RNA sequence: AACAAUUGGAGGGCAAGUCUGGUGCCAGCAGCCGCGGUAAUUCCCUCCAAUAGCGUAUAUU
């Protein structure tokens, strides 16, 4: 009288990483000089 | 406090003891002996009870080998500490006389009936061994280390 | 060359007795070569030599390294008395005796080289 | 560990004339060889040329109390290239060779020893080096070599005597400058064998202090020795060079 | 050149000497737990005055305390590369790489293929 | 002096100095409680 | 409350407690632990630090 | 860290005990009429 | 309550069994009829599990404290002769 | 109290994984992974909020002397397909003169 | 997994559980209680003290 989804299992969690900070083209184009995003 | 905890932990670690009760016991007997030496020092020299009584006390502590036989003065018997008594106890004489590999092995080899002291065999590791009786600490006769039968594991090994 | 000559009125006797007790506590390096190893390695707490050496040059070398390591040395006048003081059945010509952290033997070494310091 | 032929670079130490040789798995305190190509007592040493010439004798804290103090974390050692050092208790001239390597060609080490045999090895080493003088006399009689020693900057003291502060006392009252360096190795088992070593060290410091020195620091040499102290003090002033 | 340190010259800083200086600030990783060192975290590890020497000879040790012809190598880094535990370096390195590829981008790319399949 | 050598027993009574050298470890404080003396942190008698 | 096999014997518990507090005093202060051993001074193992002054001003 | 310390236990103090005396203590023992060497002697049981 | 050290009592009302917090002092305190004094004092049952053992009308021994309601002063030690901690552990029945 | 707590009253409670159908879809975020993507999104939107307040509250007639030694972000018309919103940086490459390239090609 | 050492205290971690507060995603107190499952499950502790002894209450010195 059992269910297989009901049993406790081991949970494997890789370390969560997220994508970097994605500023839009027009915002980064229209923001002033001391803060202008400098990407090579 | 903490000075007593590190002090008595140093005593229960230097010499292989089971609790702090034996430490307090040894400091109690040293308190009585050192007390008697103090109240003998209260009188002058040529007070004949300081001469004969203090002479008898330093002869008894030379005889049980706590006070070293070189120094013969009641100030030098005031200057004692509990590592002298624990250094004179039987367990530490088993280890310092090298019958045992460690001090806890020495207390095992005393509650275990493997050692004798002279004619007696001694179960108590708190036995205040006399300086004259220091040399005759050895293994007991029916033990596997003093001849005799080779004991349980080798009996079940031969069978 | 035996200018730290120990005196037969019981200073020799306390030296040889402490030799025997260190022999029973296994704190004892016997013979000139093993004495030399203990002094050069710096384990040595005190060192006795024997002035009854038939050429004494063969033990004259260790007062140098004992002066370098600053350990007290003293001569007893009989290598046979030193030899059965050790318990060897041969003649021990020069003996060195070390110490540990906690022993009444270490106390006896301390008082003994206090007397050797009263000589030198 | 420090095998013969391992590559090991040399950088200066914090002191004047003392060097430290860092290798892959170890480091080695070392001085500069005054007479190149010659080891004194059979020690490892380091050769390097300018970018034949440069040579660095490796210095042992087990055979030298002063190396035990420099690896023991001493503030100053008072000795520099150009100093005058009065070494007391100079057995065989080994640490006298390292002090002579510190004060260098323009310095002067005044080695004093009582024994004639260490006198002879001292005359061998002190015949090889020309800044060390050999003096074989009693350190308890400074008026024997008062014709030999001028006013020195530093006194190093390594004697195994019970009257060590008195010996260094009269030697400083004849030969040590106004505001002089003093660096004493102390063996508590040699002064008082039945007393605790901190109390022996503090009592010897007090005997220097009523002998009118000024103790700057004390350190105990105890990963390398047992019950040994190194006391660094300064004669008649609070600050060293005056 | 220092005038009171007996003319140790200034560091003729070459890329091999700079590798050796890096190895000397990194000797704790070299002896992989078997020997730990004085933690020396200064920012600029290159000193002002250095001089690359070799140990010559102890007059009591010549049997075991002496490098051989196939071991008197040219740099400290070549000595460390000559020694053992190089596969131990690579083993610990792939523990670290297997932990730094944990959930980064091949993981999420596998998730996208798993959903789209 | 006690901070330098740390051998001594300090015989004091004031809360200022007794509280000052309860901060540095392993020193005994001897006081006088009106009929006899007292020892704070010497683990002997 | 679930207790330990080391807590079962008080003598074993003070033995394992002294071994740890002998271990921690190695980390803090400097213990002698013998002079030069067999090999005879392979250098100052565990580094040399030049700025550090570990001494009591007096 | 000073010699002869085992985790806030000075093993370096052993009889004959040294004792720095303060002005507070000399005032309060001449006030408590309690002689100094004999009562330090009596509270430590050891030569000071 | 300074003449005797332990006082017997009747559990009168389990005060605040309808509370929400499982180990708050409201749920822990119990109204007690003191036998010899006749007063009604409330006392801290030290657990909600022990509160499941403290029943109505039962003879209950109480003691003091020593140091959510600072001011309730006594403490339930026994229920019907058996100690309440020995009831909390599985030592004894009642 | 902590002394008045049993050992079954300290049992860790077990987190439940996904059904085997959803095992394709991934990790069941429970509270930790939710807090990681929530704090990461809050940080991103906080930085974008500060940058929108920059671009809104910027001064059009501003002058810096780095504008005489930098090339600006341009527009979609001056940059075209190679338009990101950013300012390019220097790789350290340079147009190298003809004498020194003669030196480098005698070496080559 | 035994020939089966205790008595006190301090602290950490935990659910598709519960309860409460409130200008989302926070915080609180707390949790033997969770979807299934009881021949079902095999999962989480560290430190301090005394230690065949120890805790607690009042009188207290």
């Amino acid at each position: 009288p059992q269910n297989p989804n009901s049993t406790y299992r081991k949970i494997e969690r890789p370390e969560r990483h997220f994508n970097p900070l994605r500023v839009p083209k027009n915002l980064a184009a229209e923001l002033p000089f001391k803060s202008q995003i400098v990407q090579t | 406090e903490a000075a007593r905890l590190d002090s008595e932990l140093k005593l229960v670690g230097e010499y292989g003891l089971r609790n702090k009760r034996e430490v307090w016991r040894v400091l109690l007997t040293l308190s009585k002996i050192r007390r008697a030496a103090r109240i003998l020092l209260t009188l002058d020299e040529k007070d004949p009870k300081r001469l004969f009584e203090g002479n008898a006390l330093i002869r008894r502590l030379v005889r049980i080998g706590v006070l070293d036989e070189s120094r013969m003065k009641l100030d030098y018997v005031l200057a004692l500490k509990a590592e002298d008594f624990l250094e004179r106890r039987l367990q530490t004489l088993v280890y310092k006389l090298g019958l045992a590999k460690s001090i806890h092995h020495a207390r095992v080899l005393i509650r275990q009936r493997h050692i004798r002291v002279g004619k007696q065999i001694v179960n108590v590791p708190s036995f205040m061994v006399r300086l004259d009786s220091q040399k005759h600490i050895d293994f007991a006769l029916t033990s596997p280390f003093g001849g005799g039968r080779p004991g349980r594991v080798r009996r079940k090994k031969a069978k | 060359a035996a200018w730290p000559k120990a005196e037969d009125p019981a200073l020799v006797q306390e030296l040889l007795d402490c030799v025997q007790q260190a022999s029973h506590y296994r704190q004892l390096k016997k013979g000139a070569n093993e004495t030399t190893k203990s002094v050069n390695r710096g384990t040595s707490e005190l060192v006795i030599l024997a002035a009854d050496t038939q050429p004494l040059s063969i033990v004259l070398h260790i007062p140098l390294i004992c002066e370098e390591k600053n350990v007290p040395y003293v001569y007893v006048p009989s290598k046979v008395a030193l030899g059965r003081a050790c318990g060897v059945s041969r003649a021990v010509i020069a003996v060195s005796l070390t110490s540990n952290e906690a022993s009444d033997l270490n106390s006896k070494i301390r008082a003994l080289r206090d007397k050797v310091e009263r000589l030198a | 560990g420090a095998k013969a032929g391992k590559k090991v670079i040399v950088e200066p130490h914090r002191h004047k004339g003392v060097f430290v040789a860092r290798g892959g798995k170890e480091d080695l305190l070392c001085t500069a060889n005054l007479v190149p190509g010659e080891s004194v007592y059979g020690e490892k040493r380091i050769s390097v040329e300018t970018p034949t010439k440069t040579e660095y004798r490796i210095w042992n804290p087990f055979r030298s109390k002063l190396a035990a103090g420099i690896l023991g974390g001493l503030e100053t050692i008072y000795m520099k290239p150009g100093s005058k050092v009065l070494y007391l208790g100079a057995a065989s001239g080994t640490s006298v060779s390292h002090v002579a390597d510190i004060v260098g060609p323009t310095g002067a080490v005044y080695a004093v020893e009582f024994s004639h045999r260490s006198g002879r090895d001292l005359i061998n080493m002190a015949t090889r080096r020309t800044n060390v003088i050999p003096i074989v006399e009693d350190a308890r009689k400074p008026m024997a070599y008062r014709m030999l020693v001028p006013m020195v900057d530093v006194i190093f003291a390594d004697v195994a005597q019970p009257d060590q502060a008195r010996i260094v006392g009269i030697n400083a009252r004849l030969f040590l400058k106004q505001g002089g360096g003093l660096l004493i190795s102390i063996k508590a088992s040699c002064i008082d064998s039945t007393a605790p070593p901190e109390q022996v060290f503090a009592s010897e410091v007090q005997k220097l202090r009523e002998d009118k020195f000024f103790p700057k620091e004390q350190l105990t040499l105890e990963p390398y020795e047992r019950d040994h102290a190194m006391v660094s003090c300064v004669y008649l002033q609070k600050e060293f060079e005056g | 050149t220092l005038s009171d340190w007996y003319n140790i010259p200034r560091t003729n800083l070459t890329p091999e000497l700079k590798r050796d200086l890096q190895l000397l600030r990194m000797r704790d990783v070299v002896a992989m737990g078997k020997q730990f060192f004085k933690k020396d975290n200064r920012k600029d590890f290159v000193p002002e005055y250095c001089q690359v020497g070799t140990i010559i000879a102890g007059a009591t040790d010549g049997v075991s305390g002496r490098l051989t012809r196939k071991e008197r190598k040219r740099t400290i880094v070549e000595e460390v590369l000559s020694s053992d535990s190089v596969s131990k370096y690579k083993r610990k390195y792939h523990e670290i790489q297997e932990h730094k590829k944990s959930g980064r981008k091949g993981y999420y790319k596998k998730l996208m293929a798993a959903r789209k399949r | 002096r006690v901070q330098k050598h740390r051998i001594y027993i300090v015989a004091t009574n004031d809360r200022d100095l007794k509280r000052r050298i309860r901060k540095i470890p392993g020193v005994p404080i001897m006081s006088v409680q009106k009929g006899k003396y007292a020892i704070e942190r010497l683990p002997g008698a | 409350p679930n207790r330990k096999k080391e807590q079962r014997n008080p003598r074993v518990k003070k033995r394992k407690k002294y071994e740890e507090k002998q271990k921690k005093l190695r980390s803090v202060k400097a213990v002698y632990k013998g002079g030069e051993g067999p090999g005879g001074y392979q250098g100052e193992l565990s580094g040399i630090k030049t700025n550090l002054v570990k001494s009591v001003k007096l | 860290m000073p010699s002869s310390m085992f985790f806030e236990h000075n093993e370096a103090l052993v009889p004959p005990y040294n004792v720095l005396v303060d002005t507070n203590f000399l005032s309060r023992t001449v006030g408590a009429k309690l002689p100094l060497l004999e009562s330090a002697m009596d509270c430590l049981y050891a030569s000071v | 309550f300074g003449g005797s050290s332990h006082a017997k009592g009747i559990v009168l009302e389990k005060v605040g069994v309808e509370a929400k917090q499982p180990n708050s002092a409201i749920r822990k305190c119990v109204r007690v009829q003191l036998i010899k004094n006749g007063k009604k004092v409330t006392a801290f049952v030290p657990n909600d599990g022990c509160l499941n053992f403290v029943d109505e009308n039962d003879e209950v021994l109480l003691a003091g404290f020593g140091r959510d309601i600072p001011g309730v002063r006594f403490k339930v030690v026994k229920v019907s002769g058996v100690g309440l901690l020995a009831l909390w552990k599985e030592k004894k029945e009642k | 109290m902590s002394s008045l707590r049993h050992a079954i009253q300290r049992r860790a409670h077990k987190e439940r994984a996904q059904p085997l159908e959803r095992q394709r879809l991934g990790i069941l975020e429970k509270k930790k992974d939710y807090r990681l993507r929530a704090r990461d999104y809050k940080k991103k939107q906080a930085v974008l909020k500060s940058l929108r307040q920059k671009a809104a509250e910027r001064n059009e007639d501003e002058f810096y002397f780095g504008m005489m030694s930098r090339k600006g972000p341009g527009s979609a018309l001056t940059r075209g397909k190679g338009f990101t919103g950013t300012v390019d940086g220097d790789r350290g490459n340079k147009a190298l003169s003809v004498e020194t390239v003669r030196l480098l090609k005698t070496q080559d």
